């Protein structure tokens, strides 16, 4: 988060597994994995995508 | 077998004996600085980022110093075996977000009502005829260095609002349970003489706390201070709480969450501000017990 | 490092070398009564009254005398905790009954297509990006020792269809899973010509297996006779198989279960006779990973 020090917020990051409809909106997002951030406490944040998947391996 | 108990004397010029003759004991007589006696009454703290499920979020109160647990082989009541969904219900949801202004007189939310349609946490209650679980509600408010203004967050055992009619325990089973939009506490009681068609509402009085005690004595019950110039959030562990180790969760509401501004926001000189309030509940040691067809309550 | 390996001399008039010369193990060359050889493969029994969740049952194969697991550690591929509904899900659904009659070309459904919209599991399997269960199937059909008839019943991994059309593999998603409902065999290929607006379901033919090969030789698969004059029922003991530990349940249905009638129903000397044949169905060591938003398959 880049802006100033002034600056407030609380954000939300969120990773959906696929085979469900693409979150359109939070009420989705947040039944999903997701991180809660404090951008007014932590200029960055990190989310990890853990693997879960069907296969070993996915195609590139 | 008498019993030979010691007197504590007063004015002096010392054992005074009793003898059961009652098969029964409900037949017995009665026998009789800062650190708090009742430190379990004192809101106590969580002594970062918590993470429950795939949820994770990044000024903690434990209800009466007791953290969410499972039921004890030694108090179930019911037989048949407990289903515990773990991580699939057991995680945090966040409800829609309500908006704090200069004017607003409160909000308040319903556990388990305010969860009844999230993910399979939902249908899991809905699936069973007993249910039990402990909370952790996380409210998020940020503003700048220049606001100001104090929210209050109370965890209520039995939050039992008062109603808006003559008639007496007369709030439907809709307006009771609204589900995560919750309601809001009004700064006046309104009586509903509607007798037609009557809206059978409660109307929460802020200052009479909704239930006729007065809101200053609130923080009796497990709560935490949302200061606008001091901390962003505010988190509350709450143990399942009731007089059964397990219950309905359609019928009835274990916990009631109750947000007062207990000083007006204000900012700079902007007489139009709001700052979004954000509430998010991961129900903890969920376990249901009675598995049929799916409740579906009536609505509107 | 060589190899000094021995021969098997035929012809007499005895040891051969092989050494490997690349890295790549890819690179060698290769080294080369009743009593049933394969009892794994000849559809073992257990070898009463089956109790899972809160369902009771009261001529039992074990499908590649595997019984249903969960996943080991060291064959995890997700990482994500699994959700694990236990007696929520694993418990005996009952499909709807299907009518036997004298021209009943057969019945087929498919696994969990057929469970998708059951209780809890299907929530779970719906909530959820990957799914993983075996099953125990429960064939029911009962008449009086006047009546004559037998079915085989066949748990089929991988258990595809052809299709109604020249177009190849064309069978569109909503006619490959029908649910509960399942799909009839036919006594004859039908091609559909349709071209504007094509069927494209499946033309499963009965003597052909609905796959092109005959069906004499489906008893290859775990399968179970329900022979009237002998007994009631059948059951089949189905272990997860896949290619992976773990899949999509939407995606890809695991196990189909075919029911054929080898010899046709008949009774005393009404032409006109028919009887009921139930499945129930209980999933067996259910565990899902990746929860999100509900999936809502398209329908019809």
């Amino acid at each position: 988060f880049c802006g100033s020090m002034m600056a407030t917020g609380k954000l939300l990051v969120s990773y959906a597994p696929p085979g469900a409809e693409a979150p359109k909106s939070r009420k989705e997002a947040m039944l999903g994995t997701h991180v809660i951030w404090d951008i007014g406490l932590q200029s960055s944040c990190t989310m990890v995508v853990p693997w879960i998947s069907n296969t070993t391996y996915r195609l590139t | 077998g008498a019993q030979v108990s010691s007197q504590k004397v007063g004015a002096h010029e010392i054992n005074y004996t009793t003898i059961n003759y009652y098969r029964d004991s409900a037949s017995n007589a009665a026998s009789k600085d800062f650190a708090q006696d009742p430190s379990k009454f004192t809101e106590p703290v969580k002594d970062m980022q918590l993470t429950l499920g795939n949820s994770t979020i990044t000024n903690s109160v434990v209800a009466y110093g007791r953290w969410p647990e499972y039921i004890k082989d030694s108090e179930a009541n019911p037989v048949d075996q407990p289903t515990e969904p773990a991580v699939a219900a057991c995680r945090f949801y966040t409800l829609d977000t309500v908006t704090w202004r200069k004017e607003s007189r409160g909000w308040w939310w319903k556990l388990p009502d305010a969860l009844k349609d999230m993910g399979l946490f939902g249908q899991n209650m809905f699936y069973h005829y007993l249910g039990r679980a402990g909370y952790t509600v996380h409210v998020q408010c940020n503003a700048s260095k220049f606001h100001q203004g104090a929210l209050g967050v109370f965890a209520v055992p039995e939050m039992c609002l008062a109603g808006d009619s003559t008639t007496h325990m007369f709030t439907k089973y809709e307006n009771a349970n609204p589900g995560e939009k919750g309601g809001e506490f009004k700064g006046s009681f309104t009586l509903d003489t509607n007798a037609t068609n009557p809206a059978r509402n409660f109307c929460p009085v802020d200052y009479l706390f909704g239930s006729g005690v007065l809101a200053g004595n609130a923080f009796v019950y497990p709560h935490q201070i949302i200061n606008l110039r001091t901390n962003n959030c505010a988190t509350l562990v709450l143990p399942y709480v009731n007089s059964l180790s397990i219950d309905s969760m359609t019928k009835h509401n274990n916990w009631g969450i109750a947000i007062l501004p207990l000083a007006p926001l204000d900012f700079a000189t902007e007489s139009s501000t709001e700052i979004p309030i954000t509430l998010t509940i991961a129900p903890m040691c969920c376990e249901f017990n009675g598995l049929r067809n799916i409740t579906v309550p009536r609505t509107q």
